């Protein structure tokens, strides 16, 4: 069929799988209820809506823009990545197709990658390790733009990648009074402190996000990790089992899909299950149910 | 037909390593030696010393590094011994958290690329969070699915040189060749046992002197350095003997008794220590009882045992947060 | 009974050379530091080994360099095998032009020093410009009037290292347990004899290119080290084996035969040249002579002697300048 | 430089030992042979062996057995070591009926003469019933009057060397260096301590039979060749490691832990026993207790202690007479 | 591991070999030892040693020395190196040839039980006559049908001991490590090679009584010793040394440089000379040529040539 035909054809170098369980392609004028779903919250079938309307136009320059960045938003750092690389090839200039490439590829933990979209994201810019040249060009120390929302704010991907957590926490503290309004920021300065032990004072901002997006996914895992790194078990096991109760919703029982990238949040709730000592559950719960 | 991996060389501890391992191997063996950086240089200085039979063979990597190297894939092919010296200098201010933070990740990494081609090996965690580094590679192998609880070893003679050595001072005329050490590899998860020693003992108020001493003495060290060093010339040497025992007993040539941190399989509730072994032709082969101790000697180990338990757990519970 | 001193043990090679040095020494012996910065380091990794008759002293140095610092001449008690291996570890920001003149001078400062109150002592030259700083050593010692032809050695065993490593790898399974080399330490003035040792030879074509790797094997290893590093470890090795050697035959145990950097004293038109030697309990015993060459090693001498005399002209003149 | 000279060379024993000690000596030491019968043969034979350093000195007696012999006052001057090992053979000696009143005059007349022109020595008794031929020793210095408690050693390092090998055949596994034994040197007079050694213990049955294994030990080779000698290759070795401890220790260069007979001065009832002691340069330096035992050892100490109370009694009733 | 067997272990030369090789021998390697009488006293002696990882196998022959021993055949079953030392003593009274006529037996019944079941196996004869036993072995392998020409080694290190010792002796402080020696291992076939070591040399007439005295040690011996005896102690350390040289041969430790009464296989004129050989993993692996000589050395060597072809000629038949 037409539709079969469109993804053998989205199946190429825009491969981004997919399985197609959903039926949004079928409604008409995607993109608008893309735009809608979000609006309140449940950004999990909105990045579904997102996909209904980028998978019939490939050359859609914004289509992938905020479908990458709301399929980073929930946790699944994988597809996303790669779906962002196809954008970015289509039109290699746009700050959205190298912000979003540069801060969630460091979430795999590559640093060869993340310094060259850092320049990339850098170069229109109008007006002990290799580090050196890039973090020379990056700079920009109130030279001209003193609290720059983009560069003053951002850039603490870049204290991340060396672990120094002493410079990123006040770098990330002094840099949210301006552009004071976004959830998925909270979480750049709500894990850079976690990671540096401080468990507690890092503990404020993740409900920050509650007050302003309580439909977040990534800010109940990590607020999950910072129980269980406080051995505190039981809460953190049932808030992190509501957080995949929530990652899912709506089209669950066809909602799946290559079953991979929800790998490591169904392998958090092992690691802890085996503390309290109960257990009974280990590989037996292996049905996601 | 013995060849020994050192990966983790081209640095602080390695290079001595290297160096005295060069020496003590016997003819026909083969090194291996591995770095990000500096592994080239250094295979064309050691390859410029005589002796025969001993063969040097490096592979660099990509300066930005990556997972499941090309290189160290390759490498390791045909290994039998896989030393892991591979961490972070010690900064000023780093307190005692960060390091196993960035340590725990290296030797995931380092570890599943060693073991996705060669299973059958003995492996020498020497990091520096022993206590909690090696339930790491532990978990590891348990999720590839070759794991043997008879070949994974954690190197901490280095507690018994320091026992041995002051030990040794204030008893002059008389000579020990070693001295058993329980526990862990921190400050507080160490205890000397010193009751089971020949000879008579220097009595009490300074036998605690002694004590503490020997668990302080990694502190002074670093003090001493003007805190901007470590202990790498004296932790060279406790790896090298213990690497040299290990490949001994593989050969066949001996069959040593050593104190090292590895999994107590039944006889200890706490599921790590470090507690007498007797090596042989299959790595650990026959465990050993702690033995009689007496009154002031058990009133450190139960601390030791809940210290050692809650450092598994933090090092088994280990978690990244997503940025 | 022996008391070796490094001087200047406490970055790169040194550090090699006190970790080589410390777990060889006979019983009884006594192992002395010193350097401008680092020594407590050294000293403090150092005394946690398990050896039992060897005594670590060591002492420190105005950060700011001063000559004549008192606290090295508080070390300098009855120590016999003074070892200098104040090498300046420079960079390729400018080359081989200057690095003569500070080496020379620091030199000329610690030999000074050392032997103004330790006369009845050995000098191990282990610098680097050896066929020049030798005869700085011969100028310093005289100007006291305390030479002693007899006691005076500059290192020269990595090029018969280097040689037997390069000649045991074409002729195996055949080895040989030593290789004499003649000439000096440098450039083109190294000659190797590979005609007076026992087996077949192998053909004149490759020997060539084999002399000439031994030759050039200095640049290499920078090459190699992205023109940063340098060949620490080897030096380190042959330093410790020869000042070992040296140890051994000064307490009677040993009367071996090496080759070093010595004064001929009449035994041949060169001031000095590196020729085989028997050491002794008072210094060295007897000189021997070159021996038979064949055709080519008369020319390859020829040129080795031509760019020592110009080598030892320069050294020469370089101390008289000098006050 | 030191020199070591055995009396008895042409022997069953002496052979053997002078072969082990020749190769084992340092460097620079000097060797010296002695038998009223046969010494050129045995001296003759040692003179080819390739061993750069030693040298070999040897003189021959009378057939008779003439007292005070001149070649032994010529052949003892500078000796700083004694071997005394010259028995009867045991073939005609029957069972202790003329064996005894024979070989205690040899031993008498040879230490007689010669402690006269050197005073200053080390003697190790290694003949027949040591039990009473040290005290005979003892009373033979004193007479005259050099005695020095601190250099008289009994060679009774044979029953560790027994000890340790049985207990390594029950358990495999696990090997331990050596064994402590308290006591004599007889068939009763020996308790070898099993409760201080490390790693788990047999039961008592089976200990029990061990103990009493090497009890009787020395019966076993003599019944094995059916009346044709007895164990020699046993006590050459246990000679020759003695000799080598004492010599290594008299040089400075270690100071060991040993077993072996010596004059409790103040410290046990009985005057002679076989208790640890610790050596250094100039013979024994201090002496050290037994050390916690169990209750069948306590008995069997006891049972030993009223043996060689009267043991040490026949050989002192023996000596006392003469004179 | 390895299993070293010594047959005839209870002599003068017996006794003083086996102490020495359980002494060196690496962890977990047996030593067997056999006699017509005595072994049972030499095994029981020697397994009261202290030295842990090293077993000790007995089996004993009978009065009568019958050929073809029940016993023999059963001991070596697994061993790797066997060195031949059985033989009689030098007592005074007869010439060579008499001694000659009974070794000669005796050489063979042993090579021939044991090769009968441990076809590949090294083989290290001691005893000497040496020069003609060689062949007699060589000759008793090739009848069962299982000769190799890389396992068959005459022991011929105690000249090369004799020499350098008396070599370093004056030329004091200098010592050298060894000396070739080749020719033989007899008398006159025994050819010295000083200009082949590092240093200066003395005089000629110092070099011709040195080379003098090397060749009549024996017989200084034999002297000194009265009438009776002989070299025991001596023959039973070069005896040894050269049997770990090939123990560590034969486990891939080492690689070993000696001079030995070999096979020349295609080589200068006699079958079997003393040339200097390259061990390793399978018996001898290269042979090497002698090298450049003195113009004297020359003619010696002539000679020595041919009185060893004399020898071996006399030794090929005995029938």
């Amino acid at each position: 069929a037409e539709a079969q035909e469109q993804l053998q054809r989205v199946q190429n170098e825009t491969n981004y799988p997919f399985e197609p369980n959903n039926p949004y392609m079928y409604h008409d004028k995607p993109m608008e209820e893309g735009i809608a779903m979000l609006q309140l919250a449940n950004m999990a079938e909105a990045a579904l809506a997102f996909e209904a309307v980028c998978q019939k136009e490939p050359e859609n320059v914004e289509a992938w823009r905020r479908l990458g960045t709301t399929q980073a938003e929930n946790e699944k750092d994988c597809l996303a990545i790669i779906a962002l690389n196809h954008a970015r090839m289509l039109d290699p200039k746009d700050i959205a197709v190298h912000a979003a490439l540069a801060v969630s590829h460091t979430n795999e933990h590559n640093v060869g990658a993340a310094l060259q979209s850092l320049r990339s994201w850098l170069l229109s810019q109008p007006q002990p390790s290799e580090y050196r040249d890039c973090c020379t060009l990056l700079y920009a120390a109130v030279e001209m733009n003193p609290n720059d929302p983009q560069l003053h704010a951002s850039l603490g991907v870049l204290h991340n990648l060396s672990h120094r957590f002493d410079e990123a926490a006040k770098n990330f503290r002094r840099a949210v009074e301006l552009r004071p309004d976004d959830a998925h920021m909270w979480n750049k300065l709500g894990a850079t402190l976690a990671n540096g032990n401080r468990p507690q004072e890092a503990l404020e901002a993740y409900n920050r996000a509650l007050d302003i997006n309580p439909g977040y996914v990534r800010v109940m895992y990590n607020m999950a990790v910072s129980y269980s790194n406080m051995a505190q078990y039981p809460l953190a096991a049932k808030h992190i089992t509501r957080a995949i109760a929530l990652q899912a919703g709506g089209t669950n029982p066809q909602g799946e899909g290559s079953r991979i990238a929800t790998r490591g949040l169904w392998d958090l709730l092992r690691m802890t299950l085996n503390l309290m000592d109960r257990s009974d559950l280990v590989e037996a719960s292996w049905q996601q149910d | 037909m013995v060849n020994v991996a050192v990966i983790g060389a081209a640095g602080g501890i390695g290079q001595s390593l290297s160096l005295l391992l060069l020496r003590e191997l016997p003819f026909g063996s083969t090194l291996s030696l591995y770095d990000v950086v500096g592994a080239p240089g250094v295979a064309a200085d050691l390859s410029h010393i005589d002796r025969a039979g001993i063969t040097v063979k490096h592979a660099a990597g990509k300066l930005p590094p990556v997972p499941r190297d090309p290189a160290l894939t390759e490498l390791a092919e045909g290994v039998d011994v896989f030393v892991i010296v591979a961490g972070v200098p010690r900064k000023p201010g780093m307190t005692r958290d960060d390091l196993f933070n960035v340590n725990a990740g290296i030797v995931m990494d380092l570890v599943l690329t060693c073991a996705s081609v060669s299973p059958n090996a003995c492996f020498c965690i020497v990091t520096n969070p022993v206590n909690s580094t090696t339930p790491i590679a532990a978990q590891t192998l348990r999720k590839i699915g070759v794991y043997n609880k008879n070949k994974l070893l954690g190197v901490s003679l280095l507690d018994g040189l320091r026992a041995t050595r002051f030990i040794n001072n204030a008893r002059h005329p008389l000579v020990v060749p070693y001295v058993p050490v329980v526990g862990g590899h921190s400050d507080v998860t160490i205890v000397p046992l010193y009751s089971q020693i020949p000879g008579p003992l220097p009595d009490e108020s300074t036998l605690k002197e002694i004590r503490k001493r020997v668990q302080v003495a990694g502190t002074e060290v670093v003090k001493a350095k003007a805190g901007r060093g470590s202990a790498t010339l004296s932790m060279a040497e406790a790896g090298a003997r213990f690497t040299m025992h290990v490949v001994k007993a593989l050969m066949g040539l001996d069959t040593p008794m050593v104190y090292a941190y590895v999994d107590t399989d039944g006889e200890h509730e706490c599921p790590f220590l470090a507690m007498p072994v007797v090596l042989g032709k299959n790595g650990i082969e026959r465990r050993l009882p702690i033995g009689p101790i007496t009154t002031v000697e058990k009133e450190m180990l139960e601390e030791a045992v809940g210290v050692v338990k809650k450092n598994i757990a933090k090092g088994e519970t280990f978690a990244r947060s997503k940025l």
